[PDB]
Protein backbone atom coordinates (compact mmCIF):
# COMPACT_ATOMS: atom_id res chain seq x y z
CA UNK A 1 0.00 0.00 0.00
CA UNK A 2 1.39 3.77 -0.65
CA UNK A 3 -0.37 7.26 -0.32
CA UNK A 4 -1.51 7.25 -3.71
CA UNK A 5 -4.62 4.89 -3.13
CA UNK A 6 -6.99 5.81 -0.39
CA UNK A 7 -4.54 8.54 1.11
CA UNK A 8 -2.70 4.99 2.40
CA UNK A 9 -5.86 4.41 4.36
CA UNK A 10 -4.83 7.48 6.89
CA UNK A 11 -7.42 9.49 8.26
CA UNK A 12 -5.50 12.81 8.01
CA UNK A 13 -2.52 12.83 6.07
CA UNK A 14 -0.11 10.25 4.78
CA UNK A 15 3.82 9.91 3.90
CA UNK A 16 5.32 7.52 2.03
CA UNK A 17 8.42 5.86 4.31
CA UNK A 18 11.62 4.79 3.05
CA UNK A 19 10.68 1.11 2.80
CA UNK A 20 7.84 1.38 0.73
CA UNK A 21 5.25 1.76 4.07
CA UNK A 22 3.03 4.38 4.74
CA UNK A 23 3.68 6.59 7.88
CA UNK A 24 -0.20 8.15 9.09
CA UNK A 25 -0.28 11.76 10.66
CA UNK A 26 -2.71 13.86 12.37
CA UNK A 27 -2.63 17.99 12.67
CA UNK A 28 -2.09 20.15 16.24
CA UNK A 29 -4.49 18.92 18.85
CA UNK A 30 -5.05 15.22 17.76
CA UNK A 31 -2.14 12.10 17.83
CA UNK A 32 -1.74 8.67 15.59
CA UNK A 33 -4.29 5.74 16.81
CA UNK A 34 -3.85 2.40 18.02
CA UNK A 35 -4.39 1.00 14.66
CA UNK A 36 -2.04 3.18 13.04
CA UNK A 37 -4.19 5.11 10.86
CA UNK A 38 -7.28 7.34 12.91
CA UNK A 39 -6.44 10.02 14.74
CA UNK A 40 -7.88 10.87 18.23
CA UNK A 41 -7.54 13.99 20.75
CA UNK A 42 -4.35 14.80 21.98
CA UNK A 43 -5.81 17.71 24.47
CA UNK A 44 -9.25 18.26 25.50
CA UNK A 45 -10.75 20.21 23.02
CA UNK A 46 -9.04 19.67 19.81
CA UNK A 47 -9.88 21.62 16.62
CA UNK A 48 -12.54 20.94 13.80
CA UNK A 49 -14.37 18.71 16.23
CA UNK A 50 -17.81 18.91 17.29
CA UNK A 51 -18.34 18.13 20.94
CA UNK A 52 -22.14 17.82 21.13
CA UNK B 1 -26.73 32.14 3.87
CA UNK B 2 -29.75 31.47 2.00
CA UNK B 3 -31.58 28.12 1.04
CA UNK B 4 -29.36 26.51 4.21
CA UNK B 5 -30.86 25.05 7.24
CA UNK B 6 -30.67 26.16 11.45
CA UNK B 7 -26.79 25.40 13.08
CA UNK B 8 -27.33 22.87 16.00
CA UNK B 9 -25.72 24.44 19.68
CA UNK B 10 -21.98 23.54 19.32
CA UNK B 11 -21.91 22.30 15.56
CA UNK B 12 -19.77 24.40 14.28
CA UNK B 13 -17.70 25.85 17.42
CA UNK B 14 -15.43 27.96 15.60
CA UNK B 15 -17.54 30.11 13.79
CA UNK B 16 -17.30 33.90 14.93
CA UNK B 17 -19.43 36.40 14.12
CA UNK B 18 -18.11 40.25 13.82
CA UNK B 19 -19.82 43.20 15.57
CA UNK B 20 -19.57 46.85 14.55
CA UNK B 21 -21.86 49.55 14.60
CA UNK B 22 -24.13 47.42 13.62
CA UNK B 23 -24.54 43.79 14.87
CA UNK B 24 -23.12 40.72 12.69
CA UNK B 25 -22.32 42.80 9.70
CA UNK B 26 -19.29 39.84 8.73
CA UNK B 27 -18.00 36.15 10.05
CA UNK B 28 -14.89 34.32 11.03
CA UNK B 29 -13.25 31.48 12.09
CA UNK B 30 -11.23 30.77 15.14
CA UNK B 31 -7.95 29.98 14.56
CA UNK B 32 -6.45 29.59 18.17
CA UNK B 33 -7.49 31.20 22.03
CA UNK B 34 -6.03 34.44 20.51
CA UNK B 35 -6.67 34.55 16.71
CA UNK B 36 -9.12 35.01 14.09
CA UNK B 37 -9.20 34.76 10.16
CA UNK B 38 -11.71 36.68 8.51
CA UNK B 39 -11.93 38.77 4.73
CA UNK B 40 -9.96 41.86 4.67
CA UNK B 41 -13.19 43.99 3.19
CA UNK B 42 -14.86 43.08 6.82
CA UNK B 43 -11.36 44.82 8.24
CA UNK B 44 -11.97 50.16 8.53
CA UNK B 45 -10.09 50.05 11.96
CA UNK B 46 -12.61 50.68 13.72
CA UNK B 47 -13.90 48.91 17.04
CA UNK B 48 -14.46 45.07 16.32
CA UNK B 49 -16.18 43.08 18.59
CA UNK B 50 -15.85 39.26 18.27
CA UNK B 51 -17.99 36.99 19.37
CA UNK B 52 -17.53 33.10 19.98
CA UNK B 53 -19.81 30.41 21.07
CA UNK B 54 -22.70 32.47 19.27
CA UNK B 55 -25.60 30.23 17.96
CA UNK B 56 -28.49 32.85 18.33
CA UNK B 57 -27.42 36.24 18.27
CA UNK B 58 -31.01 37.46 20.37
CA UNK B 59 -30.72 34.75 23.26
CA UNK B 60 -28.30 34.49 26.15
CA UNK B 61 -27.59 30.67 26.04
CA UNK B 62 -24.34 31.07 28.25
CA UNK B 63 -21.89 30.02 25.52
CA UNK B 64 -20.79 33.27 24.45
CA UNK B 65 -17.37 34.78 24.61
CA UNK B 66 -17.05 38.59 23.78
CA UNK B 67 -13.56 39.89 23.00
CA UNK B 68 -12.20 43.21 21.47
CA UNK B 69 -9.75 43.13 18.77
CA UNK B 70 -6.50 44.85 19.44
CA UNK B 71 -4.33 44.15 16.22
CA UNK B 72 -5.23 43.70 12.38
CA UNK B 73 -3.22 42.07 10.12
CA UNK B 74 -4.88 42.08 6.30
CA UNK B 75 -2.42 40.06 4.09
CA UNK B 76 0.75 42.43 3.06
CA UNK B 77 -0.91 42.03 -1.17
CA UNK B 78 -4.33 42.82 -0.02
CA UNK B 79 -5.28 46.45 -1.41
CA UNK B 80 -8.89 47.98 -0.81
CA UNK B 81 -8.26 50.19 -4.09
CA UNK B 82 -7.39 48.13 -7.01
CA UNK B 83 -9.48 45.24 -6.87
CA UNK B 84 -11.05 44.96 -3.19
CA UNK B 85 -11.77 41.34 -3.30
CA UNK B 86 -8.62 39.67 -4.32
CA UNK B 87 -6.29 38.17 -1.52
CA UNK B 88 -9.65 39.13 0.95
CA UNK B 89 -7.72 37.41 3.76
CA UNK B 90 -7.49 38.93 7.17
CA UNK B 91 -6.19 38.24 11.15
CA UNK B 92 -7.57 39.36 14.20
CA UNK B 93 -5.56 39.45 17.47
CA UNK B 94 -8.20 39.41 20.35
CA UNK B 95 -7.49 41.16 23.86
CA UNK B 96 -8.26 38.07 25.97
CA UNK B 97 -8.17 34.84 25.23
CA UNK B 98 -11.21 32.67 24.39
CA UNK B 99 -11.63 29.74 26.74
CA UNK B 100 -11.72 26.66 24.61
CA UNK B 101 -14.85 24.31 25.02
CA UNK B 102 -17.26 22.39 23.01
CA UNK B 103 -19.23 25.37 22.37
CA UNK B 104 -15.45 27.29 21.14
CA UNK B 105 -13.48 25.00 19.36
CA UNK B 106 -10.55 26.64 16.82
CA UNK B 107 -10.59 25.03 12.96
CA UNK B 108 -8.05 22.79 11.98
CA UNK B 109 -5.65 24.20 9.76
CA UNK B 110 -3.60 21.36 6.85
CA UNK B 111 -0.65 22.64 5.15
CA UNK B 112 -0.57 23.86 2.00
CA UNK B 113 -0.43 20.47 0.01
CA UNK B 114 -3.61 19.01 2.30
CA UNK B 115 -5.44 22.00 2.64
CA UNK B 116 -5.97 22.02 -1.29
CA UNK B 117 -6.83 18.22 -1.42
CA UNK B 118 -9.11 18.63 1.25
CA UNK B 119 -10.56 21.35 -0.67
CA UNK B 120 -10.93 18.90 -4.15
CA UNK B 121 -12.70 16.35 -2.43
CA UNK B 122 -16.10 18.97 -3.53
CA UNK B 123 -18.18 19.42 -0.88
CA UNK B 124 -17.81 22.04 2.03
CA UNK B 125 -19.66 23.81 4.31
CA UNK B 126 -20.53 27.54 4.85
CA UNK B 127 -22.12 29.27 7.65
CA UNK B 128 -22.82 33.07 8.93
CA UNK B 129 -25.59 34.98 10.41
CA UNK B 130 -26.13 36.70 6.71
CA UNK B 131 -29.29 37.49 5.08
CA UNK B 132 -31.72 34.44 4.91
CA UNK B 133 -32.98 36.12 1.67
CA UNK B 134 -31.88 38.31 -1.20
CA UNK B 135 -33.26 41.27 0.67
CA UNK B 136 -33.98 40.17 3.90
CA UNK B 137 -32.86 40.57 7.17
CA UNK B 138 -29.79 39.15 9.07
CA UNK B 139 -30.45 35.42 10.19
CA UNK B 140 -30.90 35.14 13.90
CA UNK B 141 -30.08 31.58 14.64
CA UNK B 142 -26.21 30.34 12.66
CA UNK B 143 -27.42 29.18 9.22
CA UNK B 144 -24.95 26.52 7.32
CA UNK B 145 -24.74 25.07 3.86
CA UNK B 146 -22.96 22.24 2.00
CA UNK B 147 -22.14 23.87 -1.33
CA UNK B 148 -20.05 22.09 -3.98
CA UNK B 149 -16.88 22.96 -5.79
CA UNK B 150 -17.18 24.27 -9.15
CA UNK B 151 -14.38 23.82 -11.62
CA UNK B 152 -12.39 26.59 -13.68
CA UNK B 153 -14.32 27.22 -16.52
CA UNK B 154 -17.87 27.29 -15.33
CA UNK B 155 -17.14 29.58 -12.82
CA UNK B 156 -15.08 31.99 -15.19
CA UNK B 157 -18.64 32.94 -16.65
CA UNK B 158 -18.81 36.03 -14.85
CA UNK B 159 -11.33 36.28 -11.28
CA UNK B 160 -7.91 36.23 -9.87
CA UNK B 161 -8.47 32.58 -9.73
CA UNK B 162 -4.82 31.56 -8.52
CA UNK B 163 -5.94 32.46 -4.65
CA UNK B 164 -9.38 32.32 -5.59
CA UNK B 165 -12.41 29.39 -6.08
CA UNK B 166 -16.28 29.14 -6.70
CA UNK B 167 -18.89 26.89 -5.40
CA UNK B 168 -22.92 27.28 -4.81
CA UNK B 169 -25.63 30.60 -1.58
CA UNK B 170 -23.79 32.83 0.74
CA UNK B 171 -24.81 36.32 1.44
CA UNK B 172 -24.74 40.20 2.79
CA UNK B 173 -22.96 38.57 6.28
CA UNK B 174 -21.52 35.89 5.89
CA UNK B 175 -17.72 37.49 4.33
CA UNK B 176 -15.11 36.24 6.55
CA UNK B 177 -16.87 33.33 7.52
CA UNK B 178 -15.18 29.80 7.14
CA UNK B 179 -15.56 27.12 3.95
CA UNK B 180 -14.85 23.82 5.70
CA UNK B 181 -14.11 20.71 4.28
CA UNK B 182 -14.66 17.58 7.25
CA UNK B 183 -12.74 14.73 6.61
CA UNK B 184 -13.29 11.82 8.92
CA UNK B 185 -15.23 13.98 11.38
CA UNK B 186 -12.96 16.77 11.50
CA UNK B 187 -13.45 19.95 9.99
CA UNK B 188 -10.46 21.64 8.18
CA UNK B 189 -10.27 25.25 6.81
CA UNK B 190 -10.18 25.27 2.95
CA UNK B 191 -11.60 28.28 2.24
CA UNK B 192 -12.89 32.65 3.24
CA UNK B 193 -16.24 33.65 2.36
CA UNK B 194 -15.36 36.40 -0.02
CA UNK B 195 -18.83 37.78 -1.63
CA UNK B 196 -22.23 35.75 -3.20
CA UNK B 197 -24.13 39.29 -3.89
CA UNK B 198 -26.88 36.91 -6.04
CA UNK B 199 -27.80 35.22 -3.02
CA UNK B 200 -21.87 31.32 -7.90
CA UNK B 201 -20.33 31.99 -4.62
CA UNK B 202 -16.85 33.05 -4.97
CA UNK B 203 -14.15 32.02 -1.96
CA UNK B 204 -10.79 32.50 -1.41
CA UNK B 205 -8.12 29.89 -1.27
CA UNK B 206 -6.82 29.15 2.34
CA UNK B 207 -4.14 27.04 0.82
CA UNK B 208 -2.03 29.63 -0.32
CA UNK B 209 -2.40 31.86 3.02
CA UNK B 210 -1.62 28.82 5.60
CA UNK B 211 2.02 29.40 6.06
CA UNK B 212 1.26 33.04 6.42
CA UNK B 213 -1.56 32.24 9.06
CA UNK B 214 0.37 29.64 10.86
CA UNK B 215 3.19 32.57 11.41
CA UNK B 216 1.27 35.31 12.29
CA UNK B 217 -1.03 33.47 14.56
CA UNK B 218 2.21 31.97 16.56
CA UNK B 219 1.61 31.56 20.40
CA UNK B 220 4.25 32.60 22.68
CA1 LIG C 1 -26.48 34.67 21.95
Amino acid sequence: VTCNIKNGRCEQFCKNSADNKVVCSCTEGYRLAENQKSCEPAVPFPCGRVSV
Amino acid sequence: VVGGEDAKPGQFPWQVVLNGKVDAFCGGSIVNEKWIVTAAHCVTGVKITVVAGEHNIEETEHTEQKRNVIRIIPHHNYNAAINKYNHDIALLELDEPLVLNSYVTPICIADKEYTNIFLKFGSGYVSGWGRVFHKGRSALVLQYLRVPLVDRATCLRSTIYNNMFCAGDSCQGDAGGPHVTEVEGTSFLTGIISWGEECYGIYTKVSRYVNWIKEKTKLT
